[PDB]
């Protein structure tokens, strides 16, 4: 049956249905639009109205326009069809290429898998980026989240990760881009396409792309994570096989949802933030996951406020991963990409019987120098480097080693840098910081160890020092 | 040799000593002015939203 | 159950920091005022109450007891903020981490000074 | 008169009168429950409705169940017959020994002691404790407060007073446990009958025991105070004989109090307070004092939130206090005990006049050299020690060794220091300090001085640490 | 009194502190809008009449005077907290002490540095 | 028409009228006062009801009292007769010498100058101030901010631009104290009595005097400056003068608007200020301008929060200024008077294109000379003076002269130093401080260019005796 | 309507700090909750929409397209406060300008350290 709109506020709407209420979570289809406008049923406000979230523009809603009930939360196509084409947040085709002919729809909305269907196994994901591999490495279908504050470098990092893992990858990958640049989705499409992930002419795309921008309204960009994910869960699922998610920002969810809660009359919590913050991010990261039946890679770029860890947004966010990679602002200023702090980046798979007692002791044994490096700092502040003890002044000199042999020249930013980007297979990497940590090159000179690969390539290039 | 390496390293040393400590004084001012300002707004948005909730 | 059984449990709580906030989202959403960085104001209550339960009971009741150790997440190490502060104001003492020992190689990564029992010595054998 | 109660939220409940309505302050009384459930009027919401805190948990209440007023205020048992005994806010035993077969009862709210009232005289109270019969000594019949941090040993502290203090005590003592640990006050209980100071078969016990823990709701914690002031008013006025009133923990009535304010309806004030801290403070804490009928010598623990004592809470408290005991964790963390801070506690009584200028010029040292060495400290921690004079660095070496001379091994606190408890006359402090200022030491190493009694000990530790 | 009728008078007012936490109250529970520290948009007003009354009369109004000596307590030193704010700015001058002063031996601890009287010399005899 | 009391709330009083309703901003008089009470309407509650902020003290005000709307804004007298009176928010005569009859009244609200009306001009407005004209010109129409609260000669160099600014441009001055303490009020007037400024006998007194003292309302306190702005908006418009606006001081017009804000129950903003900060300046200070009839250039007394210049009150203050004058106990405790900060004072229009090259050159020397003076005052200290190489010894004496010649005796003090102030103007100025770094003086004795007028008194003092 | 109609168009903001502090007022004014700075949860999204209108259409589209020159000032050089971040993360990189380099003769006062702009580099002359 149908309802009226009594209110409109924004992306909020209210609508009150004389015969048969809807349901939390329908969609519902707002009459005399030139476009499909959704409204998502968010409550039941009492006297027959319910109280909704729009999914485009407002502008335009008159009240008394009527408002169709769908008879379920919103639907998208899922299946081989949505590979190599571009959907928004309601499943519609935004690449002008036409109808996405799918056997299949699924709901937006789903309960997160129940605990007997989660999986215990613990299997390493090498990206050849030594800081990473090292420190804080990745776990096949495991949560991987990427910290950073403004153009620290989150987006050159996700998309050096596709280039690693999503290319040399049997199965199939889902990008979306939440609250984030269009033009970016621009560059993204062109550059799939150059590489042959996606394919216009054949069924051989290998990627779906799902985009709700920073050009979006509230409601669109606190659902296109939604709509990204459940097409990742169609390949986990309905195919068996191993499925490759990448999301960036996520962050922009939490925002978006911070936007409608000042209109929804909650009453705000710390920083402005929706008292929701914690559930809301809960039941949607907790459907990002490996299931017995099925494996998610997943890799989400999370944006830092101000560059405020403690912020909730992405304090609440470490609880979701099983690899965190911080990026610091202080260290991308020293030059130093990627930008990653060594001592901030954990990963639940850094145990001995997982990865080796030698990889495990190489890691403790980078985090304990650069410590104790950190913990002189204080001193050197003022004073400086000249006035440290003989031993002090070698944890200095081999930590600085260490923190430019962390740093490494990405293949995907060669097209800025000019130089040539490098991968390096894990037992390279263990082996190098070794050789640091047992002084093997205390006399080779820290710019040797800038921005190079293995570690041949820092003796090469301390030689090239002439 | 000795005192005149001496006095013109620790006139360097000096130098560069006192250099640093004016930088870090010129940014934890700065740093306890944002750290001053946030805490008042801080304070007034935990007021505000505790009188509107009534 | 065990406790007043005759028996002896142990309990985890972890952690204490995502159920305040479970609650302050609860709490808010029936309209109680917020208090203090946006918790109820009774957030100690909270948790008084429920570690209270934790005790060790007397033979005239069984001689049993329960045995508690909850788990707060601090921000930054600030071991000295108002949510960490109530409920070390509970607790019959504290096993404070921090991530520098972490790094360095103290593991248990625990600081001697900001720890403390409340029992003492009256909870080892004489041995220890 | 019956009441009906309305509405329920947490400890807030709303009753509704159809004749008498109750005045502001009064006891209702629940009907239908297994234990007595009292309700305290706190306002007059209009249309013969009053707002409520109840006194024990709302579980189980009903809209419509049916409500009584007592008529009166929260009336307890005062009088010799509570002595030895344990009671809770509502004046009843919860020692499972039976009726308080008292002749009296008493409102647990009343007018606090007029101006004409008050007394001026002041004598030092001697506690044995180094730092505080130095630095900042306690006075009898004076008013003393013992702010801390979460674990910084405040519960420690008062019950070393009490083990100093309130033993040798000939007069009658009240201990109010509020919103403290249960397992503390089952601790104390058994502490006291051991040591006799209460006695469950004779009638010799000279302690009364009032509680109501953290366990409890906040009407409870909000009004427990008031009942145990309430006994000890008795012992003040309707007998005069002396007494000490030790109340761990006050700054839990403020905090019940603000547990409940929102539902009482009242804007919030700065940092989540309700806006009648100060004067609910004041109401409650004037009654709290010595005076010309009797004295009172009352120590109160202080909790500070946060660890900052501009807190609201402890800051409205320092202006009722005749003596401050300040306790830090910074020094704690040291393993400094008592972690008193010696350039943050202080006395009314430290004048040459009251305790004579040999006491008061070496407290005085005391505070010059320890604030000196502060103010110093950073500075050194950075340019390193070679660039002060021989003098400048005498006084660092002092400054430590003072600072340690200040910790001392509790009785109370064997379980902890693993040391024998220590017990040092005043004579003897002032003694040792001054030497210590003097330079009569600078040759024995600082750890001599750390946790030791008298002077004698640091010498002789100095001597066990040769050889 | 003194001051309209030629003789002269000083009023200490200790503290005005703890009077702006009582017209703080009383504005809260009237609802009043709450603001900085939750202090009524008026309580500038509130000390600013006050100390106005404070004056040096003509002869022509009996040459009397009534001179004021307001005290404000500070938390941690923090002139820069609201009424401390309002009340420097009221003032001719301020006398200010500091814990750091008096510990080190300076006492009365006031700050020679900060510490100003804008009427200053007009006010001191020629042997000063 | 005639309205009622209904509500009574500190300083707001809701006023309720049967009829048409008294548009925002408009005066109301209450009846049945002893002294006459204003209201300003601040809001329409509805319900026929307006809500307004009072001018003066409520107390003994009555559910029901009679209020009358005056049919407009708050109108104060305008003219001539102005000068040398004191008048408050409303208009009213403080100074006990009666009424002021002028023969106009004007509103105090207004629009600024139209875009068309705005002159795309650029003028210096010069001083006769040495320090001022050379380094960090006035700009007519502009603002500047004075620093330097008590202490270092303030009142004085007040006196002295309104002096000058009547001699050398025949424009007038107005003095607004916002916040004014009674006592610096009664001294302000007889001190302004005594250096002529103001005559009390004639009609050639040149500043007419506005106070909102401490004591009165907010409203009140956050209205003068208007008032006073008012007063020289009269001068400029009607008599095409070139106005002086003192408005001391502009942090408590931004106080009292935050407590008025405060009041009205709106949600305050960052660190507490009202969330208007921003417009309630705006307003204001856009009516100060040069338009195609004349000027109104305003001096503002700003005090800086905390000694922080990133607090919002100062920095929305700073958007507005076109220069600054600080004065400060360092210069005066040298014995330079003005107690003007030469490196410290600046203007925006210290640019070739608006002062001219040759201004410009000469003010760019002087600023490098103080400089590479101030630079060298290590070299000196712990060294010699006899180590200088000749054309630092040189830079030092010229240095030196340079910082004398800065110096200026005041008419307004010629009371109190018995000697005669002087008004240089401009291009005396220009070619004096030339004629120094050209060199022309080197044979002279520092003290020969202290406290003078023109280049020419320097070459005399010389001459005294030896 | 340049951008869409083939030709190209430039636009300044001069400037949004100032368009933001605007917002706030209308923001608080209807009593939305503020947040960081006090600024609403959505000032985000009061800048994102407008600068993603800058844009450079294809062939098929006309070929025109709309350059943007946000402004922005920053509080003594603070560029990870909350609106700075923000647009920094909507554009498409940034010039920073310095106080000391400008206080120092550097005019323009450009840090060529910080400053960016990978797009810009792609699409300049080789001459260059
Ligand atoms: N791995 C890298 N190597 C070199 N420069 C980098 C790297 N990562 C980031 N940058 C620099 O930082 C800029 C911002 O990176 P980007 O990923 O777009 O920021 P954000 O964290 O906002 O997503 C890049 O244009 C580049 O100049
Ligand atoms: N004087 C002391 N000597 C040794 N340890 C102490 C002393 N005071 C406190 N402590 C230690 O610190 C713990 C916390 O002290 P407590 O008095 O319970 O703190 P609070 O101020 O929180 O009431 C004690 O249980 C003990 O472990
Ligand atoms: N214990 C204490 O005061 N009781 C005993 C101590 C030994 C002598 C008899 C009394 C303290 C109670 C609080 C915690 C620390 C021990
Ligand atoms: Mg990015
Ligand atoms: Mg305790």
């Amino acid at each position: 049956t149908t309802g009226r709109i009594v209110a409109v506020i924004g992306a909020v709407v209210d609508v009150q249905f004389d015969e048969g209420l809807p349901p939390i979570l329908n969609a519902l289809e707002v009459q005399g639009r030139e476009t499909r406008l959704v409204l998502e049923v968010a409550q039941h406000l009492g006297e027959s109205t319910v109280r909704t979230i729009a999914m485009d523009g407002t502008e335009g809603l008159v009240r008394g326009q009527k408002v169709l009930d769908s008879g379920a939360p919103i639907r998208i196509p899922v299946g081989p069809e949505t590979l190599g084409r571009i959907m928004n947040v309601i499943g519609e085709p935004i690449d002008e290429r036409g109808p996405i002919k799918t056997k299949q729809f699924a709901a937006i909305h789903a309960e997160a898998p129940e605990f007997v269907e989660m999986s215990v196994e613990q299997e390493i994901l090498v990206t050849g980026i030594k800081v990473v591999d090292l420190l804080a490495p990745y776990a096949k279908g495991g949560k991987i989240g990427l910290f950073g504050g403004a153009g620290v470098g989150k987006t050159v990092l996700i998309m050096e990760l596709i280039n690693n893992v999503a290319k040399a990858h049997g199965g199939y990958s889902v990008f979306a881009g939440v609250g984030e640049r269009t033009r970016e989705g621009n560059d993204l499409y062109h550059e799939m396409i150059e590489s042959g992930v996606i394919n216009l002419k054949d069924a051989t795309s290998k990627v779906a792309l799902v985009y709700g921008q920073m050009n979006e309204p509230p409601g669109a960009r606190a659902r296109v994570a939604l709509t990204g994910l459940t097409v990742a869960e169609y390949f986990r699922d309905q195919e068996g096989q191993d499925v490759l998610l990448f999301i960036d920002n996520i962050f922009r969810f939490t925002q978006a949802g911070s936007e409608v809660s000042a209109l929804l009359g909650r009453i705000p919590s710390a920083v402005g933030y929706q008292p929701t913050l914690a559930t809301d991010m809960g039941t949607m990261q907790e459907r990002i996951t490996t299931t017995k039946k099925g494996s998610i890679t997943s890799v989400q770029a999370i944006y830092v406020p101000a560059d405020d860890l403690t912020d909730p947004a992405p304090a609440t966010t470490f609880a979701h991963l099983d690899a965190t990679t911080v990026l610091s602002r202080a260290i991308a200023e020293l030059g130093i990409y990627p930008a990653v702090d060594p001592l901030d980046s954990t990963s639940r798979i850094m145990d001995p019987n997982i990865v080796g007692s030698e990889h495990y002791d190489v890691a403790r044994g980078v985090q304990k120098i650069l410590q104790d490096y950190k913990s002189l700092q204080d001193i050197i502040a003022i004073l400086g480097m000249d006035e440290l003890s003989e031993e002090d002044k070698l944890t200095v000199s081999r930590a600085r080693k260490i923190q430019r042999f962390l740093s490494q020249p990405f293949q995907v930013a060669e097209v800025f840098t000019g130089h040539l980007g490098k991968l390096v297979p894990l037992k390279e990497t263990i082996k190098g910081f070794q050789q640091i940590l047992a002084g093997e090159y205390d006399h080779l000179p820290e710019q040797a160890f800038y921005m190079v690969g293995p570690i041949e390539e820092a003796v090469a290039k301390a030689d090239k020092l002439a | 040799e000795s005192t005149t390496s001496e006095q013109s390293a620790r006139m360097t040393a000096m130098d560069n000593a006192s250099k640093n400590a004016s930088e870090m004084i010129d940014k934890l001012t700065l740093t306890f002015n944002r750290t001053r300002q946030a805490v008042i707004t801080k304070e007034l948005i935990e007021i505000i939203s505790g009188a509107a909730a009534l | 159950y065990f406790r007043d059984n005759g028996k002896h449990a142990l309990i985890i709580y972890d952690d204490l920091s995502k159920q305040a906030v479970a609650y302050r989202q609860m709490s808010l959403l029936l309209r109680r005022p917020p208090g203090r960085e946006a918790y109820p104001g009774d957030v100690f209550y909270l948790h008084s109450r429920l570690l209270e339960r934790a005790a060790k009971m007397n033979d005239a009741f069984g001689g049993g007891s329960l045995t508690a150790l909850p788990v707060i997440e601090t921000q930054a190490g600030d071991v000295s903020a108002y949510i960490p502060t109530n409920v070390i104001s509970i607790t019959d003492g504290q096993i404070f981490l921090e991530t520098e020992l972490f790094y360095k190689g103290i593991r248990p990564a625990i600081n001697v000074g900001l720890s403390v029992s409340r029992v003492g010595s009256a909870a080892q054998t004489r041995a220890m």
